[PDB]
């Protein structure tokens, strides 16, 4: 979901719905967490050009308006400039979370951009690999695969990339996939590690790409079944792997 | 024309909203090296008062300043149709060459919402 009013909280289904009466967007930048997510980029994929946010946790404190809003009017290149100002302001002053704060914020931070035009592109990429590669219902075996959420209660988002690197051992399969990806992801900065309000300090692995996806458990059904309302469900390809078909 | 409008759509009726005033101020310092005449930068803020759209324009010596364009009763920021209100307002009162939407909030992805009904 994106937004907390009280206790009520907008799907993004409905999110979606909302931004049809918008004129088209040249950038969707959400100074909030967990955006960054190709579940999101794909159903607000015609909303806009480009998806800005992290695919994790973002700082209190959030963007530097006072270089933010200079870059959102700039001639050309507005979303790249979003992204390339917010994250140089951290990295500025990033010390590794040493004495961190929001008047003080040490602990860095993490900004990618997606190129929404290539999501459909990516679906269709993503299709041809997650039925071949997982057929049976199980457990993955996620260690190297970067996780976004530090809350290990949840661990809701994973980096999609490493993840189907994972899946077909960085094989040829790969490659091809990643020719598509390759598309979708225009910026991704990150400092050596970026605070997490619920574990604190964390590394961002320097393999990963930016974008994060969902991954299916046996502890949470109710939010596997969840997942398979979401758009980007319908098309990657989960529908025909072990876990659902 | 070159003109671009921003709408900042800010859901800070949440543990975020002592953060908003710093953020909208720092907009406005931003505003400041940005050409007010084809920029239009609208700001919906709902924070721990009534929601309210504004602009923050220049004044004819230069100083930033706030312009109200829409005040709101105390509402749902987080509903579609409010949202769609505030969005139609925002781009219709100011059409330009490009637009881009900032969203200001609390963010879970794609996660369903914690309190539905049935
Ligand atoms: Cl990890
Ligand atoms: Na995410
Ligand atoms: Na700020
Ligand atoms: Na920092
Ligand atoms: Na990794
Ligand atoms: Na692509
Ligand atoms: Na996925
Ligand atoms: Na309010
Ligand atoms: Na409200």
């Amino acid at each position: 979901w994106f937004g907390q009013d009280g206790n009520n909280y907008m799907d993004i289904a409905d999110l979606h719905a909302a931004l049809q009466v918008a004129p088209d967007l040249d950038f969707l930048f959400f100074d909030a967490c967990f955006m960054e997510a190709v579940e999101v980029a794909y159903a607000l994929r015609d909303c806009g050009s480009y998806l800005i946010s992290s695919p994790t946790e973002i700082p209190g404190p959030g963007a530097p308006y006072q270089t933010v809003v200079p870059a959102m009017f700039s001639a050309e290149n507005a979303a790249l400039k979003i992204a390339s100002c917010y994250y140089d302001y951290y990295q500025s002053r990033y010390d590794d979370g040493i004495g961190m704060s929001n008047e003080d914020w040490t602990g860095g931070v993490s900004v990618g951009v997606a190129k929404m035009s290539e999501l459909e592109n990516l679906a269709v990429a993503t299709s041809k690999v997650l039925p071949r590669y997982i057929t049976g219902k199980q457990n993955f075996d996620l260690s190297g695969v970067m996780c976004y959420d530090r809350r290990t209660d949840k661990q809701y988002y994973y980096d999609l990339d490493r993840f189907i690197y994972q899946i077909t051992a960085g094989n040829g399969d790969y490659d091809s996939w990643r020719e598509a990806f390759d598309k979708v992801m225009v910026y991704w900065k990150s400092t050596p590690r970026n605070y997490s309000a619920y574990a604190g300090m964390f590394t961002m692995n320097q393999d990963a790409k930016g974008l994060s996806t969902y991954i299916p458990r046996m502890s949470a059904p109710s939010l596997n079944t969840s997942y398979q309302q979401t758009e980007w469900y319908k098309v990657s390809g989960w529908a025909d792997t072990g876990w659902y078909k | 024309v070159g003109s671009r409008t921003v709408l900042v759509y800010m859901i800070a009726q949440n543990s975020l909203a002592p953060l908003a005033s710093a953020d909208i101020e720092e907009m406005k310092e931003g505003m400041r090296q940005v050409d007010a005449t084809s920029g239009n930068l609208l700001v919906y803020i709902d924070d721990y008062s009534a929601p309210r759209l504004i602009r923050l324009g220049k004044d004819k010596k230069g100083k930033v300043v706030e312009e109200t364009i829409e005040n709101y009763p105390e509402q749902n920021s987080a509903d579609a149709n409010v949202m769609k209100k505030v969005i139609s307002t925002a781009f219709n009162q100011y059409k330009a060459e490009k637009y881009g939407m900032v969203f200001w909030s609390h963010g879970e992805g794609w996660i369903p919402s914690p309190a539905k009904t049935r």
